């Protein structure tokens, strides 16, 4: 089955499995092989990822090329990308990531996210480690092991969801229904982080996360977010911090930027901008596709 | 989130077609019958109740069973194994906490071993080419419900209940798409309970009219009228429960007056 691949080096460990870079001996094509040693049979994370990735075919969604399915092992053959945002931003250490490259990745990521959401998929674990970039200037959503197909309207799904720094206030406050708006929030956080190159809400616990968010955006009340004070994990004792002027939240950002970021980090999931709608934001009027210094 | 409702609806209707089981398959099944399938489905319902599984899970499971059986001929003694593996797959896909494999072995009164359930799971996966995210009558109804004014818990439960019956009988329901059964279901529920019809907004939405749904509506209406007498009864019992507002106890309309 694996005759044609030559392992080259181990890439890392995601939600499940282990990923290796490898090349196809007959074609030349470099691939990421996610290996799943096969208890309880095929893990639901592997079942969702494959079933969902097969449907998601988009230039900004990492592409599943093949599934080599064995009795003891299951292998996912993915298109190979060169690095992750996280690795890149730490490399962008000094330079900083230039606005045009930021705008581009953001535009692309909104594209890949729009497509997921139009295909009833929540990704649920967007964070720089999971966003992969190539040498041509493309960026792509990866690791759909946390993903899930949703229904309309949504019902309750796993509460235990999204890396904490990127996790929406509605998940933190225990809302019984979350939707596509969690992924947009993640992406908001990432946008801020390409800019400042540091995580916008690096909390070490749930209450820590909430408070950091509240310090930045204001403690939400019923006015800014109808329904909040009745949320299972909301507390009347929450300090009431004033909202900051957004220009202070990401100083390098100009008017359109701040505007876009604020709609991505709207508290009220229903008012939070959709990926689709964000594509037409003035922030993007001059969007091109620079290749990054790799 | 109506920001995507229509992208999704359109997609589900493209996908229901690609995900449709072959309408002719039982005729090509040497050893099993519609009747043995209905028994199997009726047991799946029960399993669903016993582990408090989502209705969506049941429907998915069935979908996998029909599609698997569309190319794989199975001996009657093995049909339950297909069904067990399919429910374990549907659970892994759809549920927050899926019942563990042992729980699936157990509910076959150990008709089958762990290893057996798990090699079947692998085989359904291959026959289905991991394509598990199939549209169901459930995903359609749930969209159609958005079109109530005002919403009506009884209608919803009644819709759910009839869509559910439709899983039980391959003849006739294997020749209707999810989207259509759901349509007939919802029209039938709405009418039964409230006297209203398929709203103009769902015509605009789905492009279906009463006229298009008639064929299915006639079948379904008969299934409704005859349900108390069917060989399989698990859905009827399920739908007496307070969670579905006891709608199995609602009397079917005597006529539909189309
Ligand atoms: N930083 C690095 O060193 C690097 C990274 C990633 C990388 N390329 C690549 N990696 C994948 O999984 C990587 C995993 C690792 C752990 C988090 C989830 C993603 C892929 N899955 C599908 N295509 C993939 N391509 C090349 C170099
Ligand atoms: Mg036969």
């Amino acid at each position: 089955s694996m005759e044609n691949f030559q392992k080259v080096e181990k890439i890392g460990e995601g939600t499940y499995g282990v990923v290796y870079k490898a090349r196809n001996k007959l074609t030349g094509e470099v691939v990421a092989l996610k290996k799943i040693r096969l208890t309880e049979g095929v893990p639901s994370t592997a079942i969702r990822e494959i079933s969902l990735l097969k449907e998601l075919n988009h230039p900004n969604i990492v592409k599943l090329l093949d599934v080599i399915h064995t009795e003891n092992k299951l292998y996912l053959v993915f298109e190979f990308l060169h690095q992750d945002l996280k690795k890149f931003m730490d490399a962008s250490a000094l330079t900083g990531i230039p606005l045009p490259l930021i705008k581009s990745y953001l535009f692309q990521l909104l594209q890949g996210l729009a497509f997921c959401h139009s295909h009833r998929v929540l990704h649920r674990d967007l964070k720089p480690q999971n966003l992969l970039i190539n040498t041509e200037g493309a960026i792509k959503l990866a690791d759909f092991g946390l993903a899930r197909a949703f229904g309309v309207p949504v019902r309750t799904y796993t509460h235990e969801v999204v890396t904490l720094w990127y996790r929406a206030p509605e998940i933190l406050l225990g809302c019984k229904y979350y939707s596509t708006a969690v992924d947009i929030w993640s992406l908001g956080c990432i946008f801020a982080e390409m800019v400042t190159r540091r995580a916008l809400f690096p909390g070490d616990s749930e209450i820590d996360q909430l408070f950091r968010i509240f310090r930045t955006l204001g403690t939400p009340d019923e006015v800014v977010w109808p329904g909040v004070t009745s949320m299972p994990d909301y507390k009347p004792s929450f300090p009431k911090w004033a909202r900051q002027d957004f220009s202070k939240v990401v100083p390098p950002l100009d008017e359109d930027g701040r505007s876009l970021l604020s709609q991505m980090l709207h508290y009220d999931p229903n008012k939070r901008i959709s990926a689709k709608a964000a594509l037409a934001h003035p922030f993007f009027q001059d969007v091109t596709k620079p290749v990054p210094h790799l | 989130v109506p920001d995507y409702h229509e992208d999704i609806h359109t997609y589900l209707r493209e996908m229901e077609v690609k995900c449709k089981p072959k309408v002719g398959y039982m005729k090509k099944q040497p050893d099993i019958t519609n009747s043995m399938r209905a028994i199997l489905v009726d047991w799946l319902v029960e399993v669903g109740e016993e582990y408090k599984l989502q209705n969506e899970t049941l429907h998915l499971a069935v979908n996998y069973i029909d599609r698997f059986l569309s190319s794989m001929s199975v001996l009657r003694g093995k049909l339950q194994l297909v069904g067990t593996a399919a429910m374990l797959l549907a659970s892994k896909f759809e549920e927050i906490y899926p019942p563990e494999v042992a729980e699936f072995v157990y509910i076959t009164d150990d008709t089958y071993t762990k290893k057996q359930v798990l090699r079947m799971e692998h085989l359904v996966l291959k026959v289905l080419t991991f394509d598990l995210a199939a549209p169901t009558v459930n995903q359609f109804l749930t969209q159609y419900f958005l079109h109530q004014q005002p919403a009506n818990c009884k209608v919803e439960s009644l819709a759910m209940f009839l869509g559910e019956l439709s899983l039980i009988d391959a003849d006739p329901y294997l020749k209707y798409l999810p989207s259509v059964i759901a349509g007939a279901a919802f029209h039938l529920a709405l009418y039964t309970v409230t006297g209203q019809s398929w709203p103009e907004s769902l015509i605009r939405k789905t492009g279906y009219t009463l006229e298009s749904l008639k064929p299915c509506l006639m079948d379904l209406h008969q299934t409704y009228l005859k349900a108390p007498q069917h060989a399989q009864q698990s859905i009827r019992e399920k739908y007496k429960n307070s969670k579905y507002h006891g709608v199995s106890l609602l009397n079917p309309p005597e006529t539909l007056n189309l």
